[PDB]
């Protein structure tokens, strides 16, 4: 009956597709992004595009345009946002879309109602002339949106900006099965074959929806938060990381979420605090989204005042995992 | 009553691993990552 489960496998395959690209750049750097954030943003941008610049975007997010009518896409997206925004009671989960237009700017009326309806976007007017001011205005949106986790989204801001599309997502949950602070103990982490870092290692012996998947050659542990969120951890077997990264699929994830069989194990999961700052312009090109960051870009659906294009695609995500839960936040700036 | 009990397997996440947050209702991937070095931040 629900519409979103019509695009979820698309976002999920988009997530892995984008993941792989990011992993190919450097193999010694922590990765962390928000599939959803990056996708809903380009989703609501295509609304204001046309032709090959429009099609690349939609097809880049993994939508076989022939099989699924663009109309359903935006519709399933409008729904997906709905649900995500009405979180359980023990779990807070917010996301928001914001539009920053220049004062003179006359928009193509349609565009506005479409995003203001299909993406529950907010609408604002700024004087980009005053960079510092306009810059600061936009960072408070993401700062308040993510509750202070992401604060310096935009650093530089082109004097000639016509408009800016912003997105954010905040997540805070608690583990059903918490960790005892007393146990957290410093242990070794074998980063490299020659590099070893000491990391505070959380511990807890007990029932866990853990399990060794021979197909993946990984240990697959699922952890529930109090609410509508589960966390899947993949511990690749010695020398098989790459094999794990290449074998992930949207339907392989579903399997694990369906199963629930518990089992006793002495787990040691380190507590982290990592982040991800990216300029997705190049990585998006590897996935076919290029015409938009080009001089052939058609942003006509946005305004007739002038031919536009995108200069950047900045994404930043922050993650915190401790002995009581997980709070991550992400933000997309277009 | 004291009966024999198994030795729980130990699982240490002390090496590069990948993970992801999923929203149960939609089953959509909220966040995804790969921890290679937790002290890099």
């Amino acid at each position: 009956h629900p519409t979103f489960n019509k695009i979820t496998p698309n976002l999920a395959e988009f997530a892995f597709s984008l993941y792989r690209q990011l992993a190919h750049q450097s193999n010694s750097t922590n990765i962390f992004f928000s599939p959803v954030s990056i996708a809903t943003a380009f989703a609501m941008l295509s609304l204001g595009t046309k032709a090959d610049t429009h099609d690349e975007i939609l097809e880049g997010l993994n939508f076989n345009l022939t099989e699924i009518p663009e109309a359903q896409i935006h519709e399933g997206f409008q729904e997906l946002l709905r649900t995500l925004n009405q979180p359980d009671s023990q779990l807070q989960l917010t996301t928001g879309n914001g539009l920053f237009l220049s004062e003179g700017l006359k928009l193509v009326d349609k565009f506005l109602e479409d995003v203001k309806k299909l993406y529950h976007s907010e609408a604002f007017t700024v004087n980009f002339g005053d960079t510092e001011e306009a810059k600061k205005q936009i960072n408070d949106y993401v700062e308040k949106g993510t509750q202070g986790k992401i604060v310096d989204l935009v650093k530089e801001l082109d004097r000639d900006t016509v408009f800016a599309l912003v997105n954010y997502i905040f997540f805070k949950g608690k583990w059903e099965r918490p960790f005892e602070v007393k146990d957290t103990e410093e242990e070794d982490f074998h980063v490299d074959q020659v590099t070893t870092v000491k990391v505070p290692m959380m511990k807890r012996l007990g029932m866990f929806n853990i399990q060794h998947c021979k197909k993946l050659s990984s240990w697959v542990l699922l952890m529930k938060y109090l609410g509508n969120a589960t966390a899947i951890f993949f511990l690749p077997d010695e020398g098989k990381l790459q094999h794990l990264e290449n074998e992930l699929t949207h339907d392989i994830i579903t399997k694990f979420l369906e199963n629930e069989d518990r089992r006793s194990a002495s787990l040691h999961l380190p507590k982290l605090s990592i982040t991800g700052t990216y300029d997705l312009k190049s990585v998006l090109g590897q996935l076919g989204i290029t015409k938009v960051f080009s001089n052939g870009a058609d942003l006509s659906g946005v305004t007739e005042e002038a031919p536009l294009k995108l200069s950047k695609a900045v994404h930043k995500a922050v993650l915190t995992i401790d002995e009581k839960g997980t709070e991550a936040a992400g933000a997309m700036f277009l | 009553e004291a009966i024999p009990r198994s030795i729980p397997p130990e699982v240490k996440f002390n090496k590069p691993f990948v993970f992801l947050m999923i929203e149960q209702n939609t089953k959509s991937p909220l966040f995804m990552g790969k921890v290679v070095n937790p002290t890099q931040k």
